[PDB]
């Protein structure tokens, strides 16, 4: 965590920094996006 | 529904209080499983007990 590294997700290829969040997502949603189609929050299948 | 072979099941369970008719409210439906059958389905039938 807290590193500006390359991200190779299931449906997101970019570079960012993993930071903490205070949201509460749905149990089926694997990732979240912004308003204008920008993925900015991806959950972890191992650690909830 | 079946789109390009990927079958989806959207489940929802909530308590209600009815007599005869359908609830005239509003809710959402969450997915449960995923069945990539890859076959074409034209008709269906609902079984009863």
């Amino acid at each position: 965590k807290n590193k500006c590294v390359n991200f190779n997700f299931n449906g997101l290829t970019g570079t960012g920094v993993l930071t903490e969040s205070n949201k509460k997502f749905l149990p089926f949603q694997q990732f979240g996006r912004d308003i204008a189609d920008t993925t900015d929050a991806v959950r972890d299948p191992q650690t909830l | 529904k079946n789109i390009d072979g990927y079958f989806k099941i959207y489940s929802k369970h909530t308590p209600i209080n009815l007599v005869r008719d359908l609830p005239q409210g509003f809710s959402a439906l969450e997915p449960l499983v995923d069945l990539p059958i890859g076959i074409n389905i034209t008709r269906f039938q609902t079984l009863l007990a």
